[PDB]
């Protein structure tokens, strides 16, 4: 096919996403009390799916302005 | 679905590009240019822009979109409420009124061209036809549409404006400057017979039909 | 509750349990009756590996408390009841140097295990920092 | 909303940490009470069990809100949590069930999965501010 | 290679540098320099800068780019997903493919004149000249080219300028403003041609040819 | 009122005004970038 | 990508297990016939780097179900009563063990804020 | 010598003062002003300010640039690296083939002005002069080289316009708006000529001799 | 005296006070408005103003009151270096060259208008003036002569103007537009006299008469 | 009372809101608002607002209120300093001072409005209004009073625009831009007036008039 | 009547700063030497108004950022 | 400047010179004919404000002893005990003077 | 550059090695003739600040090839025993205790130094 600007954005967006949610359901389950997972397991899931959103932001920022700035130039 | 991530951040990155992209998706475009070009005949601006010319053609577009809007909030925010349907039927049932709307008011052709500058293979139907292709087929449909507008709009001012030289030079007004005797001719043929809401009644006619 | 609270603290309760059967034991040495009219039997713990099912390993469950069935030393009272035929009071068969050693080794060995919990928790409130 | 359905099991979880910690230093407050009968709830039934009902915290009443100046005053309020009773190791001669170890080490494991949670809360706040700004 | 340290640094950093330089350096150049001298044809603006011509624009050189881009992705964006490449030949093969279609546009003589003022040696192939050289080359013959494009562009309209100005003064139309006389004959003729259609169809296949 | 609850109440709050905020100004954007247009 | 922090994740989680084990020796050290268990950092980290099964698991309600090398610890000091937990070894074991998950959290701690601050 | 505190903290506030004393105490003044003169001959914009006329003129003055540039790695990068050389020496070092550049293009007489009006004392030669008298000297006697070259640069467009007004009013025309016809051949004589590759090869010409 | 305590209390306050305060106290008023208004003439901006006036005035303002700065100096920091003077002895030792420059430029009527809206009782002599008097009196002087110098400069440019709009419009060219025929014009007239050094020095030497 | 205890955090706090509503409560808003239209006409801005009118506005509005100022002082911070006044009537104290001048200021309509729609009842004297009623009728009236001003200072301006304009196409001079001609004649209109200073006497005067 | 919440901040207020009145009197009460008052009863008290102007303290961080927040809101 | 620290940046010198005195005596606490010795901390501080960058007095005795030794060792505890507990507080001061001036910074 | 961290780092590697070789004179206070070592600290810091930290690493070529300095002094003796042990232990007290304080200094200074770098770039 074609690199799909828009289903790209989406399919990384979904990755944010699932990876928010492994974290939280890890936690969910640890905090139910639920044997196996371990704690450093949770925060350190906890701690990379908040890197991959940061990521995501200062991605979303860089593109916002770039957009503002070429939708702003005299013609 | 996503998950308190990504929801507000594609909410708030869509309030950014709502001002130019969904603006000029739906109106405003046709609207915009057709009183731009009523203003270059009358003369002068003598409406300011950025206070009245832009909130009128906001108006007019939202009178414009009241159904489409209707049929979304149909389809949408009552089931996306609280219930059955999550962000992915949700758009595209938001999709269909909008994208209906736009392929209704395109050239035939226009999108001809820019599937074939897509490289777009076969196109089964109407609907097969995604928004990559809709944005600019749509886009240059609306300025032909806007220029034949402006055009219409054109003609009667431009036959006041001969009249009223002819006249003067007929009578041997060797060298009057004939602008400033057809403004307010201008003037009187646009209020006359009540120029304003023909102009806003017949736009918002032409632009679904 | 966390899988390493939960190991150590049952070595808790196991080496109180323990010291408490050591102390009844030290305490109740030269006591010619129970309730009923019979010997003091010296008391014991039993020691056993805790979670059965999964690792083979971890924690220390003190089930079962039994009785040392040496043969409960005898003293000759015949006029004190509890005196058969050949007058034998049955006096309870406490030994108390091994009563007075595990006294100490259970309270050392309470000590290591308060003293691992003390280091695992500072290791998880630790870990609670990580990155931020 | 849709905030405080997201960050509610958290929150949940948190005030239900808090309320078995004051049950638990109960249970050490009364250490050598004759007779106490220590008691301690089970936390993951108890949680699935607001999450499913909500809190309906049985046995409360405050006095009415008239005019000004008439000295509010207050029932006896407890949580609908039903206390359980902690199964006793080694009878104690004055129905006192209050093992220190048992009591102490529940009271180290509540206090760390309470802080374990505020951290868990934290992250989810910080995260939805660092969206938004 | 890099260790999602520099990785994701100089990923930011090129996200920074995209709207300025990568748009100057791909295309949206030509495309914008000539709609905006054909806004100044046709009389005034009308149709609005901000929004509608920019989006047009960017519509338009993503779909030329799409060629460009797709070599790129199965170049770079497969093979460096985790295997193989990872952001230092990814950069070199996404350059590659690039390089060669800015290659295919360049004016022959730029290129010399850059390479020229910075005392590069002698050059063996097309392969040989780096980005610094052909960076500007590139801008300044794109320039040239949508120049042109405006030459073509303003013609026609320069024509029915003047056979307006010639009608009316042949007529005796003493001093008639002709420029609101020939806005809306501009407008007609560039209608009845299809122009936007055939303009932006014009300037794709002028584009790459 | 619980401790704990007095404080998720405070951040739940404060991202909510925050969130508000931070949508009027990109609509309040949006209306001055379509008012700052050539007509 | 961001799989890069897997090795120090990984290492710190089996450190986190091997204290359970040593921190069973150090329970059951009275027990009789334990025989003190362990396991070896190095080739059981370099395994789990190399490197239970899945259910019916179509749509929800059908009740999903989930499914290391524990090594003696050669002796010293035989006691009669089997067990071999030397405290004084499982002691210092402990406190190395301990010792080396702080550093491994303090590597994650510095690799995730390297990540963090690069991206802000 | 300075010990990793104060350097890194002098580079990263010299990092901070590049932008402006930096662009502008080397070249990129003239350049700039020359392009944005020369922008308004032939009418409109014509070219994106923040984007190309920018980054054209950035590649530019580094090219200029790349032999003074050369001179300081050679005699202030080589050395710093760790040997006989550390931000004491290094700073004149590195100063000399810049101050020999700018005195080499500086007015012989805003010296003069810049140093009367600083009660500096009588020099002995080029090499006494300061910076701080170098600096506003090069600033003045840059803004006379480009306005200068703007000069020039409006000459042609001035020729074409009023040669073109002349015909239209020999011609009669009375009421033409001449600019609108001369636009295109504005451009014309600047395509022709091949304007931009000789604009900036005499731009690079000019500002070394 | 100050003790570590308030002293670099007060230092870094006073250095964030500079920036507004101390730079509109002393100069780079006059002169940042005299290059504004002279940049109004001589057609567009044409300068980079947030980098080429704005260095060019600090370094102008830097020499103009170099004498304040080294009279401040010697009475004020070495006194102030370990020996006899102490942070309030300090503040009239550095004030008293301030206050009398700032005396020597201020309209003779501004302070008699502060001074009396503030109640001020009769003042002794051009020493008893307090600073809160003397700071607002001296913008309103400094404002006053920088549009003095604005409109002086004004006039010449508008003597181009008006005399290429009349030879124009004489000669028959009725409506070229004479501003793009007087913009060279402008720059030439203002190059000829070598207008930068004309205008800097006299600023200047205005600026102590 | 409070003992060191929430006193030091509501001072905090307090200082915290100085800025904003303590600028906006009690003047600076009409002066500020006055400089900026002032600033709209004359042209162009060229008066560098971040601190030269901002200063001017903030040193004449302290002159303003140095009575008022005065009044809380004496009547606040000296009882409220150690001895029968803390934080529990201080703020009535210095409250009345504060509400007289707002008073002595408001437009006697915007009370009427303010009062109608908070649902208070009838006002038997000046004093019956109170803080929730009387800031939004002081903000309004001291907008309202603000405009006015600054509209009768823009009216003789636009008389030059109009007498110059006049004038350019009495002698036909077809098209010369009248702004640019005007721009320096606005400048001795507001310079030989003795523009500065009588428009800060008369903002001053006006403040209490 | 109405709750006027600039008047439910100066209750808080208030209850902050009684409650720090009342722990420093009985401190005072009981080194002067006044019988009753236990140690351990003052040391109790002191915790808790303690704990009570660290609330005061956090909320009045939130409140000036929130604040400091809704003035950038631009009009 | 930045001679702010300086009075007790030198006390506190001294401080530890005097601590170096004391250790020695407590060391030759038996080696016969010792003659403890002291220094006057207030009069060299004051002597190293004055000029800057000491003279060993000795230390009376009570006691004697016919082995010479004068180190009586009750006195040189109590005097070792204050100078350290003296040295901690200029510890403190220091700390105290300089958290302060990067506070006021920062 | 950044090679000023060099010096104290070097300090703080030896002073490790020297607890380890403390650390074994504590460990051997009682095996026979165990001639207790000792390492000179200010010459064998400056010997490696002087020169460095001798191996060669596996051939150069490609992979699946599986490619891959202290002189211990004698402390000199007292009090003999008849077992060669002249560990004696006052002197490896003292030792140690002060190995490990100025191992803590060069801690506190390599600290000061980063802390220095890092407050400068922030």
């Amino acid at each position: 096919s074609t690199v799909s600007f828009a289903g790209q954005l989406h399919a990384a967006l979904d990755r944010i996403s699932d990876r928010q949610a492994a974290a939280r359901v890890q936690a969910e389950k640890f905090t139910l009390g639920e044997p196996g997972i371990a704690l450093n397991d949770v925060m350190a899931d906890m701690q990379k799916a908040s890197v991959s959103m940061q990521m995501g932001i200062q991605v979303r920022n860089k593109l916002v302005a770039a957009y503002q700035e070429v939708m702003s130039m005299q013609v | 679905s996503w998950s308190l991530s990504v929801q507000t951040l594609v909410f708030i990155t869509s309030l950014t590009f709502l001002p130019a992209i969904l603006l000029m998706m739906t109106s405003f475009t046709r609207i915009i240019i057709v009183f731009g070009l009523l203003r270059n005949a009358l003369g002068t601006p003598s409406a300011p822009p950025n206070q009245v010319l832009l909130g009128l053609a906001l108006f007019l577009t939202f009178f414009i979109m009241s159904p489409v809007i209707d049929k979304i909030y149909v389809d949408a925010y009552q089931p996306f409420s609280e219930q059955k349907i999550s962000m992915q039927e949700a758009l595209d049932k938001g999709a269909q009124p909008l994208r209906a709307f736009m392929l209704r008011q395109t050239r035939e052709a226009d999108l001809a061209l820019f599937a074939r500058l897509a490289n777009s293979g076969p196109l089964q139907g109407p609907e097969a036809v995604p928004m990559r292709i809709l944005l600019p087929a749509y886009v240059t449909s609306e300025l032909k549409t806007a220029f034949q507008i402006g055009f219409t709009i054109f003609i009667p001012f431009l036959i006041i404006d001969l009249v009223i030289a002819s006249v003067l030079m007929a009578l041997g007004m060797m060298m009057v400057p004939p602008a400033t005797i057809a403004l307010p001719f201008k003037l009187m043929l646009f209020v006359l017979v009540d120029g304003w809401q023909l102009l806003m009644g017949s736009l918002a006619q032409s632009f679904y039909s | 509750l966390l899988n390493i609270f939960d190991i150590a603290g049952s070595a808790l309760a196991a080496q109180s349990k323990r010291l408490n059967v050591a102390a009844s034991n030290l305490a109740n040495a030269d006591s010619v009756t129970g309730p009923d009219g019979q010997p003091y039997r010296a008391k014991q713990v039993v020691f056993q590996v805790d979670a059965a099912p999964g690792q083979a390993t971890g924690g220390v469950k003190v089930a079962s408390v039994i009785e040392s069935q040496a043969p409960e030393k005898l003293v000759y009272e015949p006029g004190n009841p509890l005196a058969d035929a050949n007058g034998y009071v049955k006096m309870p068969n406490v030994d108390v140097v091994g009563e007075m050693v595990n006294t100490m080794s259970a309270s050392r060995s309470y000590q290591a295990n308060i003293e691992v919990l003390n280091t695992v928790k500072s290791m998880m409130l630790k870990t609670l920092t990580l990155g931020q | 909303d849709r905030l405080d359905a997201a960050l509610r099991f958290q929150q949940e979880a948190l005030n239900l940490r808090a309320q078995r910690q004051e049950i638990l230093a109960a249970n050490i407050a009364n250490a050598d009470t004759p007779g106490y009968q220590a008691r301690d709830i089970d936390f993951a039934s108890e949680l699935k069990k607001v999450m499913v009902r909500g809190r309906e915290e049985t046995g409360g009443v405050a006095l009415t809100l008239t005019s000004s100046h008439h000295i509010p005053a207050q029932a006896v309020s407890s949580p609908a949590v039903d206390l359980l009773y902690r199964v006793p190791d080694q009878p104690s001669l004055d129905g006192n069930t209050v093992d220190m170890d048992r009591e102490r080490t529940q009271f180290a494991d509540n206090s760390l999965k309470y802080q374990m949670g505020l951290t868990v809360l934290g992250s989810q706040l910080k995260g939805m501010m660092n969206v938004l700004q």
